């Protein structure tokens, strides 16, 4: 079994890659928040984005590692242009309902989604 | 069998079989197919590694020239572990010919970034990295082309349906557009038209 | 009750919801919130206007593909009114010029427009009638504004009895009146303590009473989360905006709680504050 | 009642003078550009009524969106559409424009252009042919010449 | 004007200025990682804040090898 | 084409000479100005649907 | 076989040089455009009065999605689902029934004019003659709700006319 990996040996150069990439978020957020005239404090997006940083930590493959960070490396890209307009941006974030609870009465009441 | 049926030529496929196994004899590192057609076009299918020599040696050499690159795609065929197939498709100014060269990958080993020696490849490659994913290592640019920047999916693979997950709406709550889950009006209708009777005899598959 | 009035399935974009709502007014401000809400709930909403139909297509491709209906109605008659509710779930009654006019006073249209509407829904059956009101409308002086809509209160609360009515404080969003009229200024400068809503609280708020039965006979009123003085948050409008008789004494009359109606805890939604909000909303200053 | 015959008067004269030239401007995604074009070719004239052809954006009195509505066009066609004056009208030209058409069931494209902008008048077809489309362009002035705000104004 | 102390008393307001922190609870042996309940997350926030703060970039090995708030300081004694 | 044995095709796609024409314009167009880049994008003849696929 | 341009130079000859040279400071061949342009001047203007005048057509043309039907007879179509199952953008939505009397027919019988590209494949596919694309082009809906047609909308306009769609398949239902 032969598979040529991406850039990673094991882990370690994986954390650096995504931790280097996640202080290039922190100092990407304050710039475009300011330059796109947007309507959220500086606290709520950071908190989104190490969120979303937050939602795939399960994954230990250094490969998938590898991809997820040059993915968020062309977005890092293509938001620090003026590239991505601001429904884009926007449309990172969910202030539009979408309301949709965990509940089980809830998804009984509105029904046949279990 | 000769009005309304399109007659051929053996000396073209005569002529291609020669050359084929000419280049399968010269280039034994990466030749694992040369197949010919009925209509005598040339197929030469490739490992994933002879990608650079093998195109350094059919951009040349005096008997086989092939300056004109045309197209790319990687046909999204399940079933396999290596699914997508790099087609490259080259044709000769000096000979007037068309060979498609076959190259085989999997999801996540890049082959070897055709740029270098082909530079209409550019656009190429990086419209197969948007639609796709097939990585391109030792590129100078990658990026989305062809697709929104904010969406992602890679949408020509199969895994990606007909409709997009994501669906634009304008609305006047935070005055701009904003993208939600898809809200279809009608089906897209599924029509199980592969009726079965065997219409082709000869390209039956051995079954188990 | 007949099929196609019960939900199907989830929501948005002509998924079938419960509720089918006639509304009055919905051309101004906070109908046509209501009027989004319910469009993104997926609710058909009958509308009648009377002004040209270039407002109402301005206001139209809120809903899919005709959900929301437009006809005809006039402060005059029962014929078209009861044209108009022939056939609704709910009905919300929403209108009011904040100047008279040649044909309307502040009388008559508090006073004699919830009458013949709430005449022809009595006789026609209809259920969940919300009915707005302005907060702190008494029989007391200052207003023919608030002494018609006082008046207008008790005929709303006497003849069908189990109406909600409804009010919240003075509301502030992108097309505010006194917000407007802090960035229309010139000066003069008073005392009042003040306490301001956000409009996308109150409409949610009211779509969700709307959607939520047991809730009905009570009256609510809603509060705003900061209750300062007026002359300090002018001083916060011209510093977050980096410049230096009707309207004016209606915002200088009265501003207080009452601590007999239920409010927002009662319905379970988050009261999103001025400052938010108010830097959201103040743009259109000097770059 | 002479303060409404001369309200009734003044707002034809203002209508008519609303409904007489109508410059548009021409958006013009697809090949329903190419038609419309195609109605500014000599045969099918546009000289006639008042109505030139201009990009310009500020200016415009109606606006002919035609061709294929796109997710990653779908902003940039409402921020065309705001910086614009608040008289104004839309023909939503093309099947593919006035909901989905061809490309209803795909990604990327919103279902017609009803989910951006109002739309006054759909004219479908595929090509909406310039015979038709100049039809389209009457019945629009036939609505101008039904919109009775002045009327309202002065009974308001 | 550049000490050694004067460094620590400028890290130790930053440490208060850091919101998640709780306490601030100094040590120099402190190890605010896993004796205080931190995320390798909050540890590069807290090497790139410093580096926000008062100079050097603190590339990427060097910000994963200090994980203490004493390490940090005597790295920067030995860089500044 | 692509093609299963079937009605349906497998893959399709289409080499666009708009798409190859608008590649090199970076090139065609270093040292010139906007004007002359106008009449670069009409010398090359463009429809911008086909340089979709 | 190839003829191609740009291959000769300035001739050196006096005469050649001193008329390049007269129509560099003289302004010569600008004003013989003017003169051209003065010729499509003095022309008449081909325009039609839009209106009064309408343009020219074919007998074939792909309008209206009207229907037909039989000769003091019936509803002509058999509900056979071959147009929705030829449609390339599937506008066409068929329910069908019977009814009391034995023969096979509808219920539901939509098309949504917004998915319609006017191919023709549903005129193509009909059997019967059923659906045919109409002759008038004059759709102009000021409402989105009244761009989806029902059957009884489209039996409405094979009423209004079937002199025209008989006259043009009686003309052309020999080419097709
Ligand atoms: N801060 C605030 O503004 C608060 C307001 N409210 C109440 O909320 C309601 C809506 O407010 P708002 O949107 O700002 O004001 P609007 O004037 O815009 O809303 C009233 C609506 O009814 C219509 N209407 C009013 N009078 C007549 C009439 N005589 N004949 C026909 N139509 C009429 C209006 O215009 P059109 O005819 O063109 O449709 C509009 O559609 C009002 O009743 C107001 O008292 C309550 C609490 C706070
Ligand atoms: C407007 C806001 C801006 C956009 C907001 C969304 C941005 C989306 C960015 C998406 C980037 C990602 O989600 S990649 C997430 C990587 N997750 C991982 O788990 C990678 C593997 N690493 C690990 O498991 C570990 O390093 C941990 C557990 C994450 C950290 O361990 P530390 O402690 O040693
Ligand atoms: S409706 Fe037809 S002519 Fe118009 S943009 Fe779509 S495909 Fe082109
Ligand atoms: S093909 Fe003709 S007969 Fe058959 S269902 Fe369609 S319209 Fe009716
Ligand atoms: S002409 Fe219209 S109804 Fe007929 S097959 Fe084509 S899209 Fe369908």
């Amino acid at each position: 079994t032969s598979v040529k990996p991406i850039f990673s040996r094991d882990m370690n150069e994986a954390k650096r890659r995504v931790r280097e990439l996640y202080r290039a978020w922190y100092r990407e957020v304050p710039n475009t928040v300011h330059l796109f005239q947007l309507d959220i404090s500086v606290k709520q997006g950071r908190d989104k984005v190490r969120e979303m940083f937050k939602k795939n930590a399960h994954v230990t493959d250094p490969r998938v590692v590898d991809l997820l960070v040059i993915k968020g490396k062309m977005e890092l890209e293509e938001t620090i242009n003026v590239w991505k307009q601001r429904t884009h941006v926007m449309r990172f974030f969910h202030e539009t309902e979408a309301p949709r609870p965990k509940d089980f009465l809830s998804k009984f009441y509105v029904g046949h989604d279990p | 069998t000769r009005p309304t049926v399109r007659p051929r030529n053996d000396v073209a496929h005569k002529q291609l079989s020669a050359f084929g196994e000419y280049v399968a004899e010269i280039l034994p590192k990466y030749v694992q197919q040369v197949q010919v057609s009925c209509f005598s076009e040339l197929e030469i299918c490739i490992h994933p590694d002879g990608v650079i020599p093998v195109l350094t040696f059919l951009r040349d050499h005096s008997n086989a020239q092939f300056k004109s690159l045309a197209d790319l795609t990687a046909v999204d065929i399940p079933t396999r572990q290596n699914r997508f197939e790099i087609v490259y498709n080259l044709l000769s100014l000096r000979f007037n010919s068309r060979i498609r060269v076959k190259t085989y990958t999997d999801e996540l080993t890049p082959v070897e970034s055709s740029v270098s020696v082909y530079k209409a490849a550019n656009w190429y490659e990086r419209e197969i990295w948007d639609m796709f994913g097939v990585f391109f290592a030792n590129h100078p640019d990658l990026r989305r082309i062809l697709t929104d920047y904010g969406f992602e999916g890679h949408p020509f693979r199969k895994d990606f349906p007909l409709s997009g997950y994501v669906e634009l709406r304008y609305d006047d709550e935070v005055k701009r557009v904003v993208a939600e889950p898809v809200e279809l009006a009608q089906e897209f209708r599924k029509f199980d038209l592969n009726s079965p009777w065997e219409a082709f005899p000869a390209y039956r598959q051995p079954p188990e | 009750l007949h099929h196609a009035v019960i939900p199907h399935g989830k929501g948005g974009r002509s998924s079938v919801s419960g509720i089918v709502a006639t509304v009055f007014g919905a051309t101004g401000f906070l109908g046509r919130y209501l009027v989004n809400h319910l469009g993104r709930m997926g609710s058909q909403v009958i509308v009648p206007y009377r002004c040209e139909p270039y407002d109402t297509m301005h206001l139209r491709p809120m809903g899919d593909l005709g959900q929301i209906i437009f006809m005809d109605w006039n402060g005059r008659d029962k014929d078209s009114i009861r044209r108009a509710v022939e056939h609704s779930n709910v009905v919300i009654n929403l209108v009011g010029r904040e100047w008279e006019t040649k044909n309307f006073d502040f009388e008559d249209v508090f006073v004699k427009i919830p009458q013949a509407i709430a005449q022809v829904s009595k006789e026609a059956g209809v259920e969940k009638f919300i009915h707005i009101s302005h907060l702190n409308a008494d029989i007391k002086s200052s207003s023919k504004y608030l002494r018609n809509k006082a008046v207008g209160e008790k005929e709303v609360r006497e003849t069908f009895p189990e109406a909600t009515i409804i009010k919240p404080a003075d509301i502030f969003g992108r097309e505010d009146r006194f917000l407007n009229y802090f960035a229309n200024i010139r000066s003069l400068g008073k005392k009042t303590v003040k306490q301001p809503v956000y409009i996308v609280d109150v409409t949610k708020g009211i779509i969700n009473a709307i959607k939520d039965p047991d809730a009905r006979g009570k009256t609510f009123a809603f509060v705003g989360p900061n209750r300062y003085l007026l002359f300090d948050l002018v001083q916060y409008v011209f510093a977050v905006a980096h410049r230096p008789r009707d309207k004016v004494e209606r915002i200088h009359t009265t501003d207080r709680t009452l601590p007999h109606l239920p409010g927002l805890e009662d319905l379970g939604v988050q009261a999103t504050p001025l400052e938010l909000k108010a830097i959201e909303v103040l743009r259109r200053h000097r770059t | 009642s002479r303060g409404e015959y001369v309200v009734a008067k003044l707002d034809d004269l203002i209508n008519w003078a609303r409904r007489s030239s109508l410059w548009p401007m021409t958006f013009g995604l697809a090949c329903c550009a190419v038609e419309m074009m195609h109605m500014a070719a000599p045969r099918y004239d546009m000289d006639r009524f008042g109505v030139v052809f201009r990009a310009s954006p500020r200016q415009s009195d109606v606006m002919i969106v035609a061709g294929t509505l796109t997710n990653k066009m779908a902003p940039a066609l409402r921020k065309v559409y705001d910086q614009m004056p608040e008289p104004r009208y839309v023909v939503s030209m093309g099947s593919c424009a006035n909901g989905g058409g061809y490309y209803h069931y795909s990604y990327s494209v919103v279902r017609g252009c009803d989910r951006i902008v109002p739309v006054d008048i759909y004219v479908p077809g595929c090509p909406p042919t310039a015979e038709a489309l100049l039809y389209g362009i009457l019945q629009l002035q036939k609505k101008i010449k039904r919109e009775k705000r002045l009327r309202i104004w002065y009974r308001r | 004007p550049l000490t050694l102390e004067g460094i620590k008393d400028r890290v130790l307001y930053v440490l208060k200025l850091y919101d998640k922190i709780d306490p601030e609870k100094l040590s120099v042996n402190s190890h605010f990682m896993k004796d205080l309940g931190l995320d390798s997350l909050d540890q590069v926030e807290i090497i790139m804040a410093m580096e926000d703060e008062f100079g050097f970039e603190i590339p990427d090995i060097d910000a994963e090898k200090l994980m203490c708030p004493q390490e940090i300081v005597d790295y920067i004694a030995d860089k500044k | 084409l692509v093609s299963d044995g079937s009605s349906r095709p497998y893959r399709c796609k289409i080499k666009a000479p708009g798409f190859a024409h608008l590649a090199g314009l970076d090139k065609m167009s270093k040292g010139h100005m906007l004007a002359d880049v106008v009449a670069i994008i009409g010398t090359q003849d463009i429809v911008f649907g086909e340089v979709d696929r | 076989t190839y003829k191609y341009v740009n291959l000769r130079e300035p001739s050196m000859d006096m005469k050649s040089v001193t008329d390049r040279a007269a129509q560099t400071l003289l302004w010569t061949e600008l004003i013989r455009g003017l003169g051209m342009t003065l010729s499509y001047l003095f022309r008449e203007p081909a325009t039609i009065n839009y209106p009064f005048e309408k343009g020219p057509l074919s007998p074939r043309f792909r309008g209206e999605h009207a229907l037909r039907r039989y000769p003091s007879g019936e509803e002509r179509c058999i509900a056979c689902k071959l147009c929705e199952a030829v449609c390339p953008a599937q506008a066409i939505t068929i329910e069908a029934e019977p009814r009391a009397d034995g023969s096979r027919r509808t219920t539901r019988y939509d098309i949504d004019m917004t998915k319609c590209i006017y191919c023709g494949f549903c005129q193509e596919a009909c059997p019967v003659d059923a659906i045919v694309e109409g002759p008038n082009f004059e759709f102009s809906t000021e409402t989105h709700e009244e761009l989806l047609y029902n059957k009884e909308k489209l039996l409405n306009n094979g009423d209004k006319w079937e002199a025209e769609i008989a006259a043009n398949i009686q003309a052309d239902y020999l080419y097709r």
